[PDB]
């Protein structure tokens, strides 16, 4: 979990939207890398998201 | 158990294409947990039908 240094259209959203309502960042990549959805694991018996 | 029937009874559901259900219960109060059960199945929507 080494720090790296994303920027962009979103974290420039988020400084505006932190500039407006006094927001504090603190941006942390998904582990999984994905979006995340419903889907079947093992042990198929409780509803989660990844 | 309860927890088990209930699972059979909603594997028998599954068969024969049955989707829509009512529950009707007595007072009794070993039932509870039965509709307790039930609604949190209901609330499981990422696997069955
Ligand atoms: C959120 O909206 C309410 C209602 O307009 C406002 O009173 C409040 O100050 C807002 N929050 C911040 C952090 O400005
Ligand atoms: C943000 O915080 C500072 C100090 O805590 C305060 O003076 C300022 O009014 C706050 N901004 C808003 C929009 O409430």
């Amino acid at each position: 979990t080494v720090p790296q240094c994303c920027y962009g259209f979103c974290i420039d959203l988020l400084i505006k939207l932190a500039r407006t309502m006094n927001f504090t960042y603190e941006v942390h990549l998904v582990a999984d890398g994905k979006f995340g959805t419903q889907e079947r694991v093992n042990n198929s018996n409780k509803k989660e998201w990844n | 158990s309860i927890q088990q029937q209930a699972t059979v009874m909603l594997k028998i559901m599954q068969d024969y294409d049955w989707h829509v259900f009512s529950l009707v219960t007595t007072i009794f109060p070993g039932y509870r947990e039965f509709i307790s059960f039930v609604k949190t199945t209901v609330d499981n929507s990422f696997v069955g039908w």
